[PDB]
RNA sequence: AGUAGUAACAAGAG
RNA sequence: UAUACCUCUGCUUCUGCUAUU
RNA sequence: GAAUGCUAUAAUAGC
């Protein structure tokens, strides 16, 4: 009966008059600006005024009520409160003192349901209590910076629907119009009022800790390798610039999770296999010492069903049965017939702007699927064909279609864009084209249904046609159709082909996609040399300095044998990341300067160290005989990804001054490991193969040669070369 | 002997690598003494000093002498200029538009749809805001309520509405009304029954009483901005004044801004909105681009860069200019609602602060000289710096002691809209198609141009042509701060730049220390802190370790907690002393108990609470987390007449749990000794009316109630509802339901 | 347009651009070698290098800091009792009486039987303290009619030369003690092996610094700040007896309870963070203030004894200074502590960067040496102009110095030098990196660092060492003049 | 005095 | 003037905008 | 094999 309470109190509140008016005058929005009046000023030194006011003998307020008065005026000669009641709670003031005999010699509360109200954080404490460390690990780490997810989520909803969905938990009467929401989550929402029941906790804490636990707290973070949730709220004892640290958390981790890590290990297994010679011995090599998170990738690949190309090739070269199964975040499909090219092009969109997406080639027919319903369907390069489908539930029929009509790549589906569709992130980073027009015709259908036209339903036996409100309808979308009507040994070529029993393949190293992603468990290559399935910044860093180790005896090897030291297993996992079309020319380069350094005894130690692992892939020289020249050597990743062959990079640079070789910003001393006459030995003649210096710029000869004019020249011909700004060089072929 | 130097580190170590060492804050951050009417003058000395070559005019409106660079005569010289020319800015934002196609309309119209969902609690999240009925700065919250219940006296009820466009309407009508009334406390004595010899008690009691203004009075209050020092202004020798604005232009500035933003997120080169991680991968981004694309043979320059006079120079007629060619396509009414904020600020006018104090060393006597009574005296009694000042504002001055201020922008209003006019300037890439292209990135004034060029002195002819460009914008690049250097290394809102952005831990270490929120947060908030620069700031896993240690020693001193096994005398240690000798589980113990720290790297994201909860004794934790504790203080569960004044509970990013060590100050009551004592009233009688309505919706402190009618209204029909449910279900019984039928009836 | 104004500007307006050259980088602030200029004093708050803490073999446990500090000098009685002022050194504007019955005050009040520290408001302690030595504030009205009323000529921190002292401070700060003072707490266990290399590390950085002068200071500054905050707001209407302590642990592990001196702190009603409450400063110092004369003009010093520094009977003096605090410096002066991890941080990031290269953990290595790796060295200092190599625990404690230093002679004139210079730094890294910088007003910037440089010694000091590293790297420079030249 | 440093505090108020 | 060797006060002696959220 | 966009009383950055 707290009900007569609030009337009483209302009559006692209304014979203030000037309470009356502020009552009748303000209303329920103003509520909000009132409720925040103060004389309170805002305090800008906190961090001070909390140090100083700790010195003071009352410097906080307790709440004017029966329990305040439970607290003793004094204690042992100890003055806890005073009788003078602070302005804001009109109540008594107490020393830090009072907290602590509280504490001490206080009355004992009953804190029942405390746990189930504060799940959340006790979850967060069980992860870290059953979790097991690795190993730390000393060595280059390039640190990402993404959009990550800070802290675990009972259930992911956006801030409106979970604001919604605590309003029917805790204040049933204040909810307001009754949403689909309150049907989607009523388990949730009985689960929790179930849960919630018996406490004593003030409901605005119970609502921040449910959405604590239902709203997400998604925020960017430098990562590595780890991105799932239970991993990001540890990130911190993971790894930093330089080391890393192994730890396998506790509870439970998703099958959605385990999947889009197992594809990342299997593509920087075929990433880094396709280099080598047997191509497959290494592939099984790795396979079989890669772990995620604490289960064998043979194990994950052999439970999970789904994957794409390279977890088929990867479980083909392991021995196990190949899933054909795709997935297209809700779309599922299973390949019957077809063979897909991907191919980059320019598509148009309906706003009017020109997007590059991956265009896939041929006629190909999937088995599609999305919840409960089922279908068929047949596409062409930017065409869907014809699209069967069961009559399951209304919007499992619904999703399906628009998931299928986008799937397909439909130049109409691409006409259908009208409105604001984001494929750059906010910060400039990339956002999958195809996932992001998926994401935004299942949220705006009627555009797409409308700019894709209608024609007559079929006549068939079980064949009737479904309009746009899904129902069966005369007027059907061009090319759909409801029904009532709902593997073979395969072997794998050294060279990563899955070829059939008849001769025909299937799939190929050269049809998983080119794009590393940031794994969601933590992936780890139990084999020696894991920093191989490195990324390029890694991979470079850990080859130059292997070269710097072995410095003393690969050099003289060089001055003995030609060939014997281009041939090493450091310089095989760094071509991994040249760009193939390149890494032959590259190569073909390299050790004709090399070679150059070595028999005209123009040597040059820096140069020797920056050039020497480019030296393993096969030459790829001109049709003249005579190698391609460069100024510059591009690697994969980011346009900093890159070798200068003149001047440094923000990969490679040697100060002769100090005798300091940076790599990736590690600063290594080539003092001792160097020669005397190198300091004023030029540069000129390790710049350019079947190129040496004759004396200093001619202005006769006149402006600085291209690469293009340099490689257009005939032997025992001068040319001005620039090494870098203000070292003008007259160089002889 | 053997002499260090310090910086014989940088003979090892380059200068980025070890940047930290080069800021000094651990060291004390300068704050103001004093007035700041000397540096307020300053900036209206000098926002005129840029412009005085420009067109001067009278006020028909105000009376104020307004003065008006804009398509001026071009500079003649590098000092500051003012003088921006209409079509060099409209060209600028042409090639934007044509580079960034339907960016403009495509942000107007989410900045126009936003208006029309925006309410007027928007107003009540802007720190200390000018109040135009009393003259002085007073909470964001309170100006606002202060400016409606003057409204509704003047026949303004728009705010009722609760959307912020017709509470927007009533401001820019409230210029037309030819006087302007509002309340104004005034104290009366009143005769009191008191057990007392004389039988009685006087109590002096606040009284409403209507003070009228004229229009112009009001006007110049409505274009009133008041002014500040700036404290604890980093990495500078001498101060700086900063402006808060009036209630009245806030609403219009909220718009013209999230304008802007809209603009900012989708350009390639602005630093704003974009923070830490987010701006860092950007601009790593941006870096990386604009470095492969370098011609081969050509040079790449990065011109690390900062503009003068931002403020002072930055004109609002400008951006009066930019707003109208932003909203072409947009409706009339929202092409105009923006333009008013421009318009504002065109004719605003700037308050002079306190004065100057004036003294006699012989008499020991000092008088503060208020603003206007500053010509009161004559000049040979003020300091020969002051004297000047004070001459060249003599033209510029209001008699009721404000600076009549029409150019400049004014200390950091337009950030996102002066950043777009900046990126403007970098989206022009070349002039009279030369052998250059520059690109760079902007946040406000900081700005990093690059250019890609085929020698260095072709680089210069670019860096020159985008410096005369920018003087066209009214833009002027620092010649003394900017620097020049080929592209590996530069510097962008003090973060550097050398291959990558570097780790520079030093600048965020003054967050390390005790927060000062409350035992219970400062603990979370301390860990969080740690945690977070662990990941962000590279600080290695040792500095981590000791950083907890360092902090776990500021808390124990601070809170004055020291270990309970410890043997520091104290007062509260006397209890914790005793607390230690009583408890069995005295790992269960909190630090703020004179508990152990059970903290380390691996669980600083755990609740100290959480941690300890299973190893805690169960009476200590019945004490810790008593439902009903008086020093968080929750609801009734009993109904007397519980009614604090209890600010709104918001949600912080720290976790920590909700017990006795989450407590709060006691309200600084100098309030007490000053006439202000009236407002506690105030207070005391919204907390009342407010603390009740949430006890009828529970709701209200969790979400934003919503409703036009009224407060007494709402609350009446729920009780109405409640009482009639409460009877008819068997909670109450006819006795009651018949008292609650009858009170409910009497409203 | 912009074409047709760019056309028609006058060609008068450009960035007047220059390419940089290391003899363009003239030496900054040249004032500071002016010998005409007064040499910069010793205006810290406390001493430093020139402290001396009376030693007491503690318990363990603790106690009253007045009762510490009665017991403290009940051993050293021979001081105490000396009661016969022998004034050295005298402060221009200071009262050798007042202050000396001040010091015998502060004795006599902290040696009595009483439980108070409270000082009488004697007519020598009001002198001290500044007693009643504010301006009455009257009525504008009163004011404006008053012809001799008039706004004060602002004054202005008089310029200085560079002082042998601030150098000799970093120096003997830097150098290694047998004494740790530093209170760090407990840590929870250790699990995840980072928890259990962070600690190892730890044993290395935190026992490197804690075993060197600059942490005693810094501690002192520290745990003396707090007391006195805790005084200023308990204690506002009283003068009171603090005094200046600090706990020690020898290398055989013996807790020392330390007495630098006694201060005493005049009324503080600090109402604003800047509102200033006077402490005046009694501190012990084996430094003969006549030695140096143009360090202490700020000070009014008094013999008062001698001790056994070792085999060696020193003479005792007492360093008398009515020195001045606020809310904001007492508070900033208890956040003293993260000079720890300012210096810490900058080292574990080249102990992480080598660990990459060598790919184990490099700690051990870097301080000492291992089978592998030699140990870590850094260019330090000089001795008669020539570069001199020192230990990674070395360049630790000098940066450590440093980040102390910040505090110590932390304001507005370090801020804005610290920033400006950076600018400078950056531009000379530049040239190092011959990345070939440009430069458009190099005057403006110069004028814009030497305005910084005044009266603080730490400015005064860095601007003289700035000066001297450059002559070196723009020395180092010529070995790349001549590189890929041909000839 | 001193702190401090372009202007203040060295208590303010009934 | 008086009460007043009393009483009250220690960011309220004007602390802004935009971002990291 | 991608996303999910926000919105503190601290601190930093620029004005
Ligand atoms: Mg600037």
């Amino acid at each position: 009966g707290m009900t007569l309470a609030k009337i009483e109190l209302l009559k006692q509140l209304l014979r203030d008059n000037e309470a009356k008016t502020v009552l009748k005058q303000t209303t329920v929005d103003q509520y909000n600006i009132i409720r925040k009046f103060n004389t309170s000023r805002i305090e800008k030194n906190p961090s001070l005024r909390m140090k100083w006011a700790m010195c003071s003998n009352f410097p906080l307020a307790l709440t004017k009520g029966d329990m305040a008065n439970r607290i003793p005026l004094e204690y042992k000669g100890i003055q806890l409160k005073t009788n003078a009641e602070d302005i804001g709670t009109k109540g008594q003031m107490c020393s830090i003192a009072a907290v602590t005999w509280w504490n001490t010699y206080g009355p004992i509360g009953d804190t029942e349901g405390f746990e189930r109200v504060y799940e959340s954080f006790f979850l967060r404490k069980m992860r870290l209590d059953n979790a097991t460390w690795g190993r730390i690990t000393f060595g280059p780490v390039e640190r990402v910076r993404k959009r990550v997810l800070l802290n675990p989520l009972t259930k992911e909803m956006p801030p409106d629907e979970a604001s919604n969905v605590i309003m029917e938990i805790l204040f049933p009467k204040e909810a307001g119009i009754p949403r689909e929401s309150t049907w989607i989550h009523r388990e949730l929402i009985k689960e929790k009022r179930e849960k919630l029941k018996g406490t004593m906790i003030t409901p605005i804490v119970l609502a921040y800790m449910l959405e604590r636990e239902l709203v997400a707290r998604r925020r960017f973070l430098p990562v590595a390798g780890a991105t799932s949730a239970e991993f990001i709220e540890m990130l911190h004892c993971l790894q930093g610039e330089n080391w890393r640290q192994i730890y396998h958390p506790g509870g439970n981790k998703l099958t959605e999770s385990r999947s889009q890590s197992m594809i990342v290990a299997c593509r920087k297994i075929i990433r880094r296999s396709i280099v080598a010679s047997n191509p497959l011995e290494l592939a099984v090599e790795i396979a079989n010492k890669t772990v995620i998170d604490t289960e064998p990738l043979k194990s994950c690949l052999a439970a999970i069903d789904g994957g794409d190309v390279a977890c088929d090739i990867i479980r083909a070269a392991l021995g196990l049965k190949i899933r054909q199964r795709q997935r297209f975040g809700r779309l599922e499909l299973k390949r019957i017939s077809g063979r897909g090219f991907k191919n980059d092009e320019e598509i148009l969109i309906g706003n009017g702007t020109i997007q590059k997406i991956g265009i896939w080639d041929g006629e190909e027919e999937f088995h599609v699927r999305c919840g409960e319903c089922r279908g068929i369907l047949k596409k062409s390069k930017m065409k869907l064909e014809k699209l069967l489908i069961n009559s399951a539930k209304k919007e499992d029929m619904r999703d399906l279609i628009i998931l299928c009509m986008v799937f397909s790549q439909d130049t109409r589906m691409f006409q259908g864009v009208r409105g604001e569709i984001n494929f750059l992130n906010r910060a400039g980073q990339l956002l999958s084209p195809m996932y992001q027009l998926q994401r935004y015709f299942l949220n705006r259908s009627n555009d797409l249904f409308d700019q894709w036209g209608y024609e007559e339903s079929p006549k068939a036996s079980e064949l009737h046609g479904i309009n746009e409100s899904m129902n069966a309808s005369d007027y059907t979308l061009k090319g759909v159709v409801v029904t009532r009507n709902v593997t073979e040994k395969v072997s794998i070529t050294k060279n990563l082909s899955l070829i059939k029993r008849t001769g025909e393949v299937i799939m190929g190293a050269n049809d998983v996609s080119e794009l590393e992603s940031q794994a969601q468990l933590m992936i780890t290559y139990d084999t020696p040399k894991m920093w191989e399935m490195g990324t390029t910044k890694e991979l470079v860093q850990n080859t130059y300095q292997w070269v710097l180790k072995n410095l003393v005896t690969l050099k003289a090897q060089f001055l003995l044998g030609k060939e014997d030291m281009f041939q090493w297993d450091a310089f095989e996992a760094f071509e991994s990341i040249i760009p193939q079309k390149m890494a032959g020319q590259y190569s073909g380069f390299a050790r004709a300067v090399l070679k150059q350094m070595r028999d005209q005894e123009v040597m040059k130690t820096d140069q020797f160290i920056k050039l020497l692992p480019f030296c393993f892939s096969p030459p790829k020289l001109r049709s003249n005989g005579e190698p391609y020249q460069f100024l510059k050597l591009v690697l994969k990743g980011g346009g900093e990804n890159f070798i200068e062959v003149r001047k440094g990079s923000p990969l490679f640079s040697y100060n002769p001054q100090t005798e300091v070789l940076t790599i990736c910003g590690r600063m290594m001393s080539l003092k001792g490991k160097i020669e005397d006459e190198e300091r004023n030995r030029s540069m000129g003649n390790a710049v350019l193969a079947g190129f040496l210096v004759s004396g200093k710029y001619d202005p006769d000869l006149g402006d600085f040669k291209t690469i293009e004019e340099l490689e257009k020249l005939k032997p025992g011909e001068k040319a001005n070369i620039l090494l870098y700004q203000g070292k003008p060089v007259k160089v002889v072929k | 002997g053997m002499n260090i130097n310090p910086y014989f580190l940088f003979i090892d170590v380059p200068i980025q690598a070890a940047i930290s060492t080069t800021f000094p804050y651990t060291g004390v951050p300068p704050y103001s003494h004093g007035t700041g009417t000397g540096y307020t003058i300053d900036t209206v000395i000098r926002t005129h000093e840029y412009s005085n070559k420009g067109k001067q005019y009278i006020s028909d409106v105000t009376g104020c002498t307004m003065v008006d660079p804009t398509n001026g005569p071009l500079p003649e010289d590098n000092e500051p200029s003012a003088y921006a020319q209409l079509d060099c800015v409209l060209e600028a934002l042409d090639r934007m538009d044509e580079e960034h196609p339907g960016l403009f309309q495509a942000a107007s119209q989410n900045a126009m749809e936003t208006l029309m969902v925006t309410t007027v609690d928007k107003l009540t999240q802007g720190r200390q805001t000018f109040d135009w009925t009393v003259c002085r700065n007073q909470p964001a919250a309170t100006a606002l309520n202060t400016t409606i219940t003057s409204f509704r006296l003047n026949d303004l009820n728009g705010a009722d509405k609760g959307g912020l466009i017709p509470f927007c309407q009533d401001i820019i009508d409230s210029l037309d009304r030819p006087e302007m009334t509002f309340f104004s406390v005034k104290n009366i004595k009143k005769k009191l029954p008191a057990k007392n010899r004389k039988g009685f008690l006087i109590k002096r009691i606040p009284m409403k009483v209507k003070d009228k203004i004229t229009k112009v009075e009001y006007i110049k209050r409505a274009l009133s901005l008041n002014t500040m020092t700036k404290d604890a202004e980093r990495g500078k020798l001498k101060r700086r004044a900063i402006a808060t604005a009036g209630i009245q232009i806030r609403g219009f500035v909220l718009v013209v801004e999230n304008l802007a933003k809209n603009i900012c997120e989708n350009l390639e080169q602005s630093g704003l909105p974009v923070g830490g991680n987010e701006k860092k991968a950007k601009l790593s981004n941006a870096v990386a681009k604009m470095l492969s694309n370098c011609p081969p043979g050509g040079i790449s320059m990065t011109v690390t860069g900062d503009n003068t006079k931002w403020n002072e120079c930055l004109n609002p007629r400008i951006f009066l200019a930019m707003t109208e060619r932003i909203t072409r396509d947009s409706p009339i009414w929202f092409r105009d609602f923006c333009s008013i904020a421009p318009v504002l600020f065109s004719n605003k006018i700037a308050r002079l602060g306190k004065g100057f104090m004036i003294t006699s060393k012989t008499k020991r006597l000092k008088a503060q000289i208020p603003c206007p009574d500053l010509f009161s005296i004559p000049l040979e009694r003020y300091n020969e710096e002051t004297r000047a000042k004070l001459k060249k504002l003599k033209p510029f001055f209001n008699e009721e002691g404000t600076a009549s201020l029409s150019p400049g922008m004014m200390m950091g209003m337009f950030n996102m809209l002066s950043t777009v006019l900046g990126v403007a300037a970098l989206g022009i890439k070349n002039i009279g198609n030369k052998e250059y292209l520059w690109d760079g990135l902007q946040s406000s004034d900081d700005f990093a141009l690059f250019v890609n060029a085929k020698d260095e002195e072709t680089c210069m002819e670019g860096i020159n042509d985008f410096y005369r460009t920018c003087k066209l914008l009214g833009i002027n690049m620092s010649k003394k701060k900017s620097y020049c250097n080929e592209t590996g290394m530069f510097e962008f809102t003090s973060m550097f730049y050398r291959d990558g952005f570097v780790s520079n831990f030093a600048m965020e270490l003054p967050s390390f220390g005790v927060a000062g929120v409350n035992e219970s947060a400062d603990m979370a908030i301390g860990m969080t802190i740690i945690k977070n620069n662990m990941i962000n700031n590279g600080m290695g896993p040792a500095t981590a370790q000791t950083a907890i240690q360092l902090f776990i020693a500021d808390y124990r001193y601070t809170y004055k907690c020291h270990r309970g096994d410890s043997k520091v005398e104290g007062k509260r240690m006397k209890i914790i002393k005793e607390l230690w000798e009583n408890t069995k589980g005295r790992d269960g113990l909190l630090v703020a108990d004179g508990g152990p720290n059970i903290y380390n790297l691996r669980n600083l994201h755990i609740p100290e609470i959480v941690l300890k909860y299973n190893l805690m004794d169960p009476e200590y934790k019945g004490r810790l987390l008593h439902p009903q504790n008086p020093f968080v203080g929750h609801l009734s569960i009993k109904e007397a007449d519980i009614t604090p004044a209890h600010g709104p509970v918001k949600k912080m990013d720290y976790d920590a749990v909700s017990g006795t060590h989450s407590w709060r100050t006691k309200r600084n009551r100098s309030i007490l000794n000053t006439d202000q004592r009236n407002m506690i009233l105030e207070e005391q009688c919204y907390a009342k009316c407010c603390n009740l309505f949430e006890a009828c919706f529970n709701s209200a402190s969790y979400r934003k109630p919503v409703g036009q009618h009224s407060m007494l209204e709402a609350m009446a029909h729920r009780l109405r509802m409640d009482a009639r449910l409460d009877y008819e279900s068997g909670r109450m019984s006819k006795d009651d339901f018949e008292k609650a039928m009858a009170h409910l009836g009497e409203i | 347009a912009i074409e047709r104004n760019l056309a028609r500007m006058s060609p008068l307006v450009s960035v007047t651009p220059k390419k940089l050259t290391w003899e363009d980088l003239r030496p900054i602030g040249p004032h500071i070698y002016n010998h005409e200029l007064p040499e910069v004093p010793y205006n810290a708050f406390l001493l430093m290098s020139d402290e001396l803490g009376l030693a007491n073999m503690t318990e363990g446990k603790s106690k009253k800091p007045k009762t510490l500090a009665k017991e403290c000098l009940e051993k050293y009685s021979t001081l105490r009792d000396q009661t016969d002022p022998i004034l050295i050194m005298k402060s221009e504007k200071a009262n050798e009486n007042f202050l000396w019955k001040l010091w015998r005050d502060c004795v006599n009040t902290i040696s009595n039987e009483e439980m108070s520290n409270e000082l009488q408001k004697t007519n020598y302690a009001k002198w001290a303290t500044g007693d009643g030595l504010t301006y009455q504030k009257i009525m504008k009205e009163v004011a404006i009619d008053d012809e001799t009323m008039c706004q004060e000529e602002p004054k202005i921190p008089n310029k200085c030369r560079v002082a042998a002292w601030v150098q000799t401070e970093m120096n003997l700060l830097s150098t290694l003690t047998s004494k740790r003072a530093l209170d760090l707490p407990e840590i929870g266990p250790d699990v995840a092996p980072v928890e259990h290399v962070g600690s190892e590390r730890r044993k290395y950085f935190v026992n490197e610094i804690n075993y060197c002068k600059a942490s005693t200071v810094m501690m002192k500054y520290v745990l003396f700040h707090t007391s006195l905050l805790n005084e200023s707001n308990a204690s506002m209407g009283k003068y009171k007896v603090i005094p200046i302590t600090n706990r020690v642990v020898n290398e055989k592990g013996e807790s020392f309870d330390m007495l630098y001196g006694l201060a005493v702190k005049g009324q503080s009603h600090l109402r604003g963070d800047t509102d200033v409450v006077t402490v005046v400063t009694f501190e012990f110092s084996s430094t003969d203030p006549r030695v140096d004369s143009g360090k202490w003009p700020k000070y009014t010093v008094f013999r008062i004894g001698s001790l056994f520094v070792s085999g060696r009977e020193k003479s005792v003096y007492l360093y008398c200074r009515v020195n001045g605090t606020n809310k904001i410096q007492m508070k900033w002066g208890m956040e003293a502590r993260r000079c720890l991890l300012q210096s810490m941080q900058q080292m574990e990031a080249i102990v992480e960067q080598e660990s990459s290269i060598q790919g184990y953990d490099m700690t051990k290595a870097c301080f000492k040496g291992d089978r592998v790796n030699s140990p870590k060295t850094f260019s330090i200092g000089t001795q008669e102009g020539k570069l001199v190599k020192g230990s990674f625990g070395k360049a630790l404690r000098v940066i450590f110095t440093k980040c102390l230093m910040h505090y110590v002679f932390g304001n507005a004139q370090l801020e804005g030098f610290s920033a400006e210079s950076r600018r400078l730094l950056l531009l000379i890294q530049a040239l190092k990196d011959r990345k070939g910088p440009w430069v458009f007003d190099l005057e403006g910037m110069y004028s814009g660092i030497e305005e910084c440089i005044s009266n603080n010694p730490w400015v005064i000091q860095s601007a003289y060492w700035f000066n001297e590293w450059l002559g070196f790297e723009k020395e180092g420079s010529k070995v790349l003049e001549s590189v890929d030249e041909i000839m």
